[PDB]
RNA sequence: UUGACCUCAAAUCAGGUAGGAGUACCCGCUGAACUUAAGCAUAUCAAUAAGCGGAGGAAAAGAAACCAACCGGGAUUGCCUUAGUAACGGCGAGUGAAGCGGCAAAAGCUCAAAUUUGAAAUCUGGUACCUUCGGUGCCCGAGUUGUAAUUUGGAGAGGG
RNA sequence: AUAUUGGCGAGAGACCGAUAGCGAACAAGUACAGUGAUGGAAAGAUGAAAAGAACUUUGAAAAGAGAGUGAAAAAGUACGUGAAAUUGUUGAAAGGGAAGGGCAUUUGAUCAGACAU
RNA sequence: GUCGAAUUUGGGUAUAGGGGCGAAAGACUAAUCGAACCAUCUAGUAGCUGGUUCCUGCCGAAGUUUCCCUCAGGAUAGCAG
RNA sequence: CGUGGAGGUCAGUGACGAAGCCUAGACCGUAAGGUCGGGUCGAACGGCCUCUAGUGCAGAUCUUGGUGGUAGUAGCAAAUAUUCAAAUGAGAACUUUGAAGACUGAAGUGGGGAAAGGUUCCACGUCAACAGCAGUUGGACGUGGGUUAGUCGAUCCUAAGAGAUGGGGAAGCUCCGUUUCAAAGGCCUGAUUUUAUGCAGGCCACCAUCGAAAGGGAAUCCGGUUAAGAUUCCGGAACCUGG
RNA sequence: AAACUUUCAACAACGGAUCUCUUGGUUCUCGCAUCGAUGAAGAACGCAGCGAAAUGCGAUACGUAAUGUGAAUUGCAGAAUUCCGUGAAUCAUCGAAUCUUUGAACGCACAUUGCGCCCCUUGGUAUUCCAGGGGGCAUGCCUGUUUGAGCGUCAUUU
């Protein structure tokens, strides 16, 4: 997630790390409607790789699944 | 000359990297290289 | 020869090469040779023209190869001032920021 | 490096344009390769020989004569008018050829070795190895970064009396190997021979499948 | 004639790049050449140094000392 | 009117399969000239370069339809020899390999042809030490079925 | 079965040392050339360390002159070393269509020895 | 010179190397043509040209003999060290 | 005599300065060469005995790099073609503005395009370079902006032509064939139907597909707008296509 | 007499040789057995707060995960806001992932981002028309499965 991963981990629905996701998505997005001056970004950077732990986290804990 | 994407993309990044050398890595705390030195000039070298 | 992986390795092994002795009085009572120069320790410029002068080892660029610290540094005639890098194994730890890890590993 | 700058797809072009017969290329962008290749006066063409792995690297010398050649200098690790000046620094008692008891097939420590070897009188020798001045010509570069006289060497029965490894200068054997190198390497005539036990008291056994011979009556 | 005046006359191709290499080099009119000759394309070559060499992709068979040697 | 036997297909209907790549070096096919002959055809160059189609960790070869005198020897492979010699050749220029000897590495073996027509094989399902499409089982169900076992250098006997 | 060699890995060399060495020590199979296949380079080094130089001179400005940094700017990102062709300046000398040798000497310039105590 | 017809010309297409195409010149075929261009064979060959790198000291020449598809080479004598 | 390198030994030389470089300065060789001094720089290097080879240059219309005499020379000469004055600038023959004078005088030096070009377009900033004198100016350098569709075009169609598959030649890359060789190719309305899918019947090698920004070819125009677009954006007024 | 001209001095100056430098090359030797339809080699086009390229990476884009190292900083200390005792960008990592548009290239094509067909699920709300997300349709052969073909041909209660 934005930690962790260790967190992430676990453990809420599909439907749950749902508006997890989302959420950072809607950050991101916003965080770029910032777009104005320096930009650093900095946490446009962290927001980002964090996205990514969600997506990853998140195509897992459904193909262990997928290995059932 | 109405052109194709293919030509297109090409053509814009021919726009994209038309830029002088970035002035930031002239002080990379290593080397870095002084100059664009891939420097398209519409009017030396030339597109496709 | 090599001397490559010298002068081109990874900080994964650059800290160990970017070392350093311990203070005559660590180096009796710690009891270890020297180690991999850390950060919140204290040292004192051994044998480098600043010389015995002393201090803390703020930070160390590794990625540059050599450490600095803090107090001792670089004067501008230039109302300004800057850093003097100095290379850990010509200096002393004076007294190590131990640490459970670092601890540990006394070893 | 066999492709040896034959690498270009050049040509000559028909007198005619001053320039001479040789190989050119190109063109264009710039100067060269448009210039005159593939060529030994021209740059980087074939060297004249261009040289190669298939040379006589290796060099043959028959036994009977590396015999009276590893001999003719054992027997010189005596007479040392010569083993003075063939580098080796001596006093070394009365006695050349000049034997250790034949404790030292061991001496599982340096210094007991080596000072012991000292006191053994070669201290004034075990030093000249230490007078190190590093190399000359570009053979730095290249892993060879020393220049150190020669020193002295221990002939073995029993072991490698290795405690003499790092031993600066000093280097050991057995009793039936010594390289006609060694026994007198420097490849002139004198080397320090710290003996040893069986050793000076049993060098002969000779045979071998045979050997030995020489005739000049009075060497005098 | 033949030349400079002529000359100032190119204006047609033997390019339109490819869609694998692409150095310039589909004979438009013929179709497919200088490299991968779409189709078999081949790489379609000879003997006489190209390069040819690039990046991959690969070299991910520093598994090997880990292949079911540490897949398992 | 209703089953098969048989050649032939059609299925996105099930599941695998190949196809490209590629320095070296291995199996093939296919094939120059330049060159030397002080000419030039013969020929040499050369079973060489180029072209093409196939592998591998090597490959290929290998248990003789061999070498051999008597003497005898005993699968290949490699090396040292054999040997610049037997031969081949405008017998010119040039080609030019073998086989009891010493090494290196060592291995030997299975089919077809013979009977009791198969109780031997694929699957796919249920379950199984093996945790989902999967190492192998068992039972069972469709399918295969001139392809279950002794016997093959030497014979083991093959049968009694 | 040293039965065969340049992709992985690792040892090493009387090998080259930047017009040598693979063409490539370097954003090199690059820049760049050719419709095309192909063809294809030049190019390393301030220092130990940027410590990369905050009045005044026009500044169009670029710089200069002093300044300051350093062990040195006879190290100024035109940066170790900096030969030669070749050019400037200072200094001397010689010249009636020509270049410059060779033997002897005059003159000027300059140098060693011999010091004899 | 010709200037509405064997006209002029864009685009698209077709013919590629002893092969194309040619109201024929040996023309043209990417400035290339009495056989294109690129790479390779390939450092092709060379009885002919050119150059062939540091000192002094010693000795010191041939052009003529004979056989060659030798006539600028080579063998063979003879001269030399 | 001299060179790169290897064995040796001289306990050789040296940051108090090793190489290399610079000297009508000194001395040794008959000479290859050698040795000092002095200036100079910066980390290495030599004598002797031997070993080794990519070991010595003036040439080869030699290689590559660099220079000069030629020489501030040749040269910078295609349309009558240019002028006053401001202004802006450190500086105007050349920049902008004004005025004057003259051209191209609709088969244009004007108003769009093709093909090719890629941002040269527009704004802003500013002159090392480039422009062949100059530069304040530019297509130049720096940072930013601007390409808006049911009706324009491409997308579909067929042209020469190119081309897979039914197959056939070739050791083979591949060659050859779309007009003379199962199952056809599918689709269709009705159909065995409560939404699969036979069937009633029909057309049936359709012998794949690619190939036109000038051919073929559904349907828009007027006005307004910008630093730079526009038959689109936006205003109004439309017509086509599919449901 | 100068200018000029030559000549040799020193100083600059053109030029970049000589000297020493070496994260290259070159040749040696010794281990080792691996590409792809489970989509390779190769190509585009993109991905940093700031980036042109070399480099790494793929819309999870100089990187996600997971390990141990780590124990302390990375793109190491360019700046920069930067963030840290719950483990930071480094190594290893390939007992995980993501892996655009492609290429043996793949439903048809492909100088275009062009053109179809299924199945699932959303809007218009009648499945049959138009738009959204998910899954899918190459070929040659292997083997079984499953339907139908001939006057190849067997036998059946007619």
């Amino acid at each position: 997630m934005a930690g962790v991963k260790a967190y992430e981990l676990r453990t809420k629905s599909k439907e749950q790390l749902a508006s997890q996701l989302v959420d950072l998505k809607k950050e991101l997005a916003e965080l770029k409607v910032q777009k104005l001056s320096r930009p650093s970004l900095p946490k446009i950077k962290t927001v980002r790789k964090s996205i990514a732990c969600v997506l990853t986290v998140i195509n897992e804990q459904q193909r262990e699944a997928v290995r059932q | 000359a109405q052109k194709s994407f293919r030509i297109k993309q090409k053509m814009a990044k021919a726009k994209k990297q038309n830029r002088p050398l970035p002035q930031w890595i002239r002080l990379r705390t290593n080397n870095t290289i002084r100059y664009n030195a891939k420097r398209r000039n519409w009017r030396r070298t030339k597109m496709n | 020869k090599a001397r490559k992986a010298y002068f081109t390795a990874p900080s994964s092994q650059r800290r160990v090469l970017l070392s350093a002795p311990l203070s005559k009085e660590l180096r009796a009572q710690y009891g270890i040779k020297a180690l991999p120069i850390r950060r919140d320790d204290e040292v004192l410029v051994v044998r480098g023209s600043k010389k015995g002068q002393e201090g803390k080892i703020s930070s160390v660029y590794r990625l540059k190869f050599a450490v600095q610290v803090d107090k001792v540094t670089k004067e501008k005639v230039n109302g300004a001032s800057v850093p003097i890098n100095l290379h850990p194994s010509k200096l002393v730890i004076t007294k190590l920021h131990l640490d459970k890890d670092r601890k540990a590993l006394i070893q | 490096s066999e492709k040896a700058g034959h690498q270009t797809s050049a040509e000559s072009w028909g007198t005619g344009r001053a320039v001479a017969r040789i190989p050119r290329v190109g063109g264009g962008g710039t100067g060269r390769s448009g210039q005159g290749a593939f060529g030994n006066m021209c740059r980087g063409g074939r060297m004249f020989a261009p040289t190669k792995t298939w040379r006589k690297w290796n060099v043959k010398v028959n036994h009977n004569e590396k015999r009276y050649a590893t001999a003719s200098a054992i027997a010189a690790t005596a007479v040392a008018s010569l083993v003075l000046a063939r580098g080796h620094r001596v006093e070394k008692i009365p006695e050349i050829p000049l034997v250790v008891s034949t404790d030292l097939e061991s001496i599982q420590k340096t210094k007991e070795a080596v000072a012991a070897l000292k006191a053994v009188g070669a201290h004034s020798d075990l030093l000249k190895v230490l007078k190190s001045k590093l190399r000359a010509g570009k053979g730095k570069y290249r892993n060879r970064r020393w220049r150190r006289g020669p020193l002295v060497v221990y002939a073995e029965d029993n072991g490698i009396v290795k405690a003499l490894r790092n031993v600066p200068g000093v280097e050991t054997a057995n009793v039936a190997s010594l390289n006609l190198l060694q026994l007198a390497p420097g490849a002139h005539l004198g080397r320090f021979v710290i003996w040893t036990e069986a050793a000076f008291t049993k060098l002969d056994q000779v045979w071998g499948s045979e050997t030995v011979a020489s005739s000049k009556v009075g060497y005098t | 004639g033949k030349g400079t005046p002529s000359f100032g006359k190119r204006h047609n191709k033997s390019h339109t790049l490819c869609n694998r290499c692409g150095r310039r080099s589909f004979h438009v009119q013929k179709k497919t050449c200088s490299s991968c000759g779409y189709p078999a394309a081949k790489t379609r070559s000879y003997n006489w140094g190209a390069k040819a060499k690039r990046r991959h992709t690969t070299g991910t068979g520093r598994m090997r000392y880990l292949k079911h040697v540490s897949r398992r």
